[PDB]
């Protein structure tokens, strides 16, 4: 039974958001990377705490970088009951950094 | 729900460097380029709801007649 | 009351009329006018049209000299113009 | 339309004015030819001219003013087809010589 | 107990090591062959299954590999399974380096 | 699943110039793709070698005995419409709304 | 559907018969600029060598040069056709 | 950090793009009116000056506009296509091959 | 089961994205409260529009009443569906 669903653009709304917002067109620095991509994980937890969905659990990953002569593949599965659990991804790739983040969903039973 | 957990590991991969016979570019090199993007149809609509009924006039507010006779 | 202009000879505002008169009545919902009105001017003249139709809107769009049509059919309202 | 055609016609008379430019060419060929792709800019230029004439010579043939009308407007076309003609037979012959 | 990043990794280091040169002129000098492209489909595939129970994880793994020949035709490759949330998954790569367009797919499942 | 592809369109159109419809087509690709490169080295290859060091070697020989004449330069510019922007209203139309009493 | 027209050309009959045809194939077959100016290059480069060139377009502007002979520049149904040689 | 564009196709190194970008943004915005043409023979009389720029097959090509398609014998090295979002013209710049 | 934002009567989840949301979501009623008046039709859906196109992707389709409903494909994830005190509101981004 679950009255309160996960769909999965809202958490896409709240990544781009905040993606935008906080990334601002940083450089890919290497001092401060880790923990920028620390920073704005908690901020995104944050986020989908009031994200409104209760028991649905949430697999939050984040994957940030710079772009220079490099070919790249990033690729997940899907592994529920499709009826209830979802998934939610966005990207976010400026002339030179890119930060992409997915955030799963499971309903708790 | 605590889930804390962390790893890591590293691949990396032979190196050799033979340098005999290198250092070629085909010059008349050839390539295609465009100017395009990706198009779609978002064909919308307008949801709707409508339904006639007949109002027929009188033929007693108890249905049988008796009962109140 | 409104009539906004296009090219002289009435090559095409001759056309617009005749073309959605029978649209509006073939159809109920605006979808197959609509789409009528603009895949039959694509095929006439252009290579993209853009159409509306409906009994009340406001509208502001760009658009190419000439080849903006704007009429009151009946009740409804049909605009019509060239872009791309 | 005279403004145009006294262009036109000035490039078909450097074509044909001097005996040198007859014979002996020069880069001066290389402006006309400019000047022959400028000619789609120069009937650019020039098209108010035929509809708003097409819009006089509708309900207005003339007959009477239309003399320097059909001069000067055949004359551009003539050097329009001279243009095409004489492009051809000379780079030709040119060629050949 | 495990971690997909490192998977491909593995695939990496074994593509790499055994095909790929830092230095790129054999990598031309070795183009696509019909007599050695089955040679090569198979050694890639079992160097790759050496380096992956190399590993001692108790996950259950399967692999498939694609070689194409020329970037004209265009391909598509997709995944699609039916796992549970936790510990299974899978991963993809695609590989290029003047002729040879290869692409690895592979499933890890749990027991 | 059978995986659909986010972050793409579902289906594609153009205008063909030889059939003066457009068509469009529902099938879409579905490969997430982001920096292809392209390359210019070229290791013993037959078909590239020979269709470079022929010309080069050519060009160079006949220089050996500018060489082509000299060049004509060229000019050509398409018709550029202007971009208006204009914006026009329709009007919701009027209603009247009467009351009358039933005559004997 | 209209057939191609010629608004500056430089090429002989049959040579433009063929640029006729060969338009007229690219733009049945294919549906992309791109994709139809280097299928009528490559068409020309298989009959006539190396060296061509052409710009398909809407409204462009060019400055260039070619082999007396083998320059064209032709509208088909609203498309700008520029070829030339070298 | 640059001002907003959008690179549609580039082939040089990208300090070579950032200079095209600067300059043409400035440009832009100091020839608000006019015709392309200005656009055009200022931003080759600029390029073609600096030292940097040094080598060319042919010579220096801009093309300005806004509805088009091309295809050209670039020189396999230089060539950058891109946009200036506010006005967004499509600004195409190579060298002769 | 449009579930409630502090907007608005959002359809949760949508089909879009945040910073589209949180613009639209702040910039409808805003528009609306500033000088706009319930009275003026497509004047309101004008400057939407022109404020989407200022900031975020050019290409968008604004479509709002009391008496709509739509299927459609568009642009992945450029659905905003929400209603505020019993008017529906709808836009989508096409490339």
């Amino acid at each position: 039974y679950i009255k309160n669903r996960f769909y999965p653009s809202k958490i896409q709304k709240i990544i781009k958001e905040l993606f935008e917002d906080r990334l601002k067109g940083v450089e890919y620095d290497p001092n401060n990377a880790n923990q920028l991509s620390e920073r704005l994980v908690l901020e995104l937890r944050e986020k989908i705490k009031r994200g409104k969905v209760p028991r649905y659990k949430i697999g939050v990953q984040v994957v940030f970088g710079e772009i220079k002569g490099q070919g790249l593949r990033i690729a997940s599965k899907c592994l529920w009951d499709v009826q209830n659990d979802n998934y939610a991804s966005y990207t976010y790739t400026s002339e030179k950094v890119y930060c992409t983040g997915i955030v799963f969903g499971c309903y708790f039973e | 729900i605590n889930f804390q957990d962390t790893e890591t590991r590293y691949g990396g991969i032979q190196n050799q460097v033979v340098n005999i016979n290198q250092y070629v570019q085909r010059n008349p090199n050839f390539i295609d380029l465009d100017n395009i993007a990706e198009l779609s149809e978002h064909s919308v609509n307008t949801e709707r709801v409508g339904m006639s009924h007949k109002e027929g006039g009188w033929p007693f507010k108890k249905r049988i007649e008796k009962d109140t006779s | 009351i409104d009539m906004p202009e296009n090219s002289e000879m009435k090559s095409m505002k001759n056309d617009a009329f005749s073309q959605a008169k029978f649209a509006v009545e073939n159809y109920k919902f605006e979808n197959k006018i609509s789409s009528h009105i603009k895949k039959f001017f694509d095929e006439k003249y252009g290579p993209n049209w853009h159409c509306v139709v409906g009994k009340h809107f406001n509208a502001y769009v760009s658009y190419d000299s000439k080849n903006f049509i704007f009429f009151y059919e009946g009740q409804l309202a049909i605009l019509l113009y060239r872009k791309g | 339309l005279d403004s145009l055609t006294e262009q036109t016609k000035m490039l078909s008379t450097k074509l044909s004015k001097p005996v040198k430019d007859i014979d002996s060419l020069g880069y001066v060929m290389e402006t006309l030819e400019q000047i022959r792709k400028e000619q789609a800019e120069i009937d650019m230029k020039f098209n108010p001219v035929q509809e708003m004439y097409s819009l006089l010579d509708n309900y207005l043939p003339g007959g009477i003013t239309d003399k320097d009308e059909m001069d000067a407007r055949s004359l551009l076309r003539r050097n329009w087809d001279i243009l095409i003609q004489q492009a051809e037979i000379k780079g030709k012959e040119y060629q050949h010589k | 107990e495990y971690i997909s990043e490192e998977v491909q990794k593995a695939i990496d280091d074994s593509v790499k090591q055994v095909f790929g040169i830092k230095d790129d002129s054999s990598q031309v000098t070795i183009t696509y062959n019909k007599d050695k492209v089955n040679l090569w489909t198979q050694q890639i595939i079992d160097y790759t299954i050496r380096g992956l129970n190399k590993l001692g994880k108790h996950f259950k793994y399967c692999v498939t590999a694609i070689l194409q020949q020329t970037n004209h035709a265009g391909i598509s490759v997709q995944i699609t399974a039916y796992q549970d949330t936790n510990t299974d998954g899978s991963l993809i790569q695609c590989y290029e380096i003047n002729d040879i367009y290869a692409i690895v797919s592979v499933f890890a499942m749990a027991v | 699943l059978e995986p659909k592809n986010p972050q793409a369109p579902k289906n594609i159109t153009v205008y063909d110039y030889y059939t003066r419809k457009f068509k469009t087509d529902e099938l879409v690709d579905q490969m997430i793709v982001h920096f292809s490169m392209d390359g210019d080295y070229i290791w013993k290859e037959s078909n590239e070698y020979k269709t470079q060091e022929e010309i080069r070697d050519t060009k160079k020989a006949l220089i050996k005995e500018r060489n082509k004449f000299n060049y004509n330069t060229r000019e050509c510019q398409t018709i550029n419409p202007s971009i208006r922007e204009r914006g026009v209203s329709t009007e919701p139309p009027p209603s009247d709304t009467i009351c009358g009493n039933i005559t004997q | 559907n209209h057939e191609p027209e010629v608004k500056a050309t430089d090429m002989e009959e049959d040579m433009i018969k063929r640029v006729k045809e060969i338009a007229i194939n690219a733009v049945k077959e294919y549906k992309q600029e791109k994709q139809i100016a280097h299928y009528i290059k490559y068409e020309f480069d298989k009959i006539d060598g190396y060296g061509w060139n052409c710009i398909v377009g809407r409204n462009f502007g060019s400055h260039i040069i070619h082999q007396t002979k083998k320059y064209i520049f032709f509208k088909i149904n609203e498309l700008c056709l520029l070829l030339w040689k070298a | 950090p640059l001002p907003p564009h959008i690179i549609r196709f580039n082939d040089m190194a990208q300090h070579l793009l950032k200079k095209v970008i600067r300059q043409a943004d400035v440009l832009i915005k100091e020839n608000p009116q006019g015709l392309e043409k200005d656009i055009a023979l200022n931003l080759v009389k600029f390029v073609k000056s600096q030292p940097e720029f040094k080598i060319g097959d042919g010579e220096w090509q801009c093309i300005i506009g806004k509805n088009f398609g091309c295809s050209l014998t670039f020189d396999a090295n230089v060539l950058a296509f891109f946009d200036l979002l506010p006005s967004r013209k499509s600004i195409l710049l190579f060298k002769s091959g | 089961q449009y579930k409630t934002f502090m907007g608005a009567r959002v359809l949760w989840p949508p089909e879009c994205a945040d910073d589209i949301l949180e613009g639209a979501i702040r910039e409808t009623q805003d528009a609306l409260k500033k000088f706009e008046i319930a009275r003026e039709g497509q004047k309101i859906a004008e400057h939407l529009k022109k404020y989407m196109d200022d900031h975020f992707d050019p290409y968008w389709h604004v479509f709002f009443g009391k008496n709509f409903g739509c299927q459609a494909v568009h642009n992945k994830n450029r659905f905003i569906y929400f209603y505020i005190e019993k008017t529906a509101f709808l836009m989508y981004q096409t490339q």
